[PDB]
């Protein structure tokens, strides 16, 4: 298990927070400033522990 | 095709429950895991698509 690189601002989202759409793209829900829920399609590539 | 998958996946099963609907014909069809081979990168590893 090689290790390369280090990120400074890496955003680690939990596994229960990001799921799969029916097309296959990884989606995760976001609440807004006016307190409504909203969907944005993300690019989840690696897992670290139990966090995408 | 995304919307046709949505139809065939989960508004096709409750639609034939109703009294009177016989056979029907959805436009398009469902998904497929469609694999896009790259010919230069098939060249790069000595692979035919077979």
């Amino acid at each position: 298990q090689l290790q390369e690189g280090v990120k400074q601002k890496a955003i680690l989202a939990p596994q229960q927070g990001v799921t799969r759409d029916l097309k296959g793209q990884a989606t995760a829900l976001v609440v807004n400033a006016q307190n409504k829920v909203e969907l944005r399609v993300i690019k989840a590539d690696r897992v670290i522990g139990d966090k995408w | 095709e995304d919307l046709s998958n949505y139809i065939v996946s989960n508004i096709q099963d409750p639609l034939s429950r109703t009294k009177g609907v016989g056979d029907f014909q959805v436009f398009g069809s469902q998904y497929s895991m469609r694999i896009w081979l790259d010919p230069a990168k098939l060249n790069s590893y000595q692979l035919t698509p077979g």
